[PDB]
């Protein structure tokens, strides 16, 4: 969530006033993973018996 | 410096139903919003 506000300029002549403007952005969140290989021998699960 | 009358200013907020004590007058951080849905 941001909230955002936009300067303006108080202005005259043949111009009706305008107005001041909000902005209201989301963006979803991105979800993302990664993961790597680790490998290990049977003779080493024997030696941990 | 003061543009137009901090005074005034604060008299302004407090008239049309805003009882702001204090009118903040220089840097404002407030804190984003974080929304989790689950």
């Amino acid at each position: 969530q941001f909230e955002v506000q936009q300067p303006m300029i108080a202005r005259d002549g043949p111009h009706p006033v305008d107005q001041p403007v909000h902005n209201y952005m989301v963006k979803r969140i991105h979800k993302r993973s990664l993961s790597a290989a680790f490998a290990i021998a049977s003779e080493a699960l024997s030696l941990l018996s | 410096a003061a543009a137009a009358a901090a005074t005034e200013s604060d008299r302004i907020a407090g008239i049309f139903n805003i009882p702001a004590g204090i009118i903040p007058t220089g840097n404002v951080l407030s804190t984003i919003e974080v929304c989790a849905h689950r």
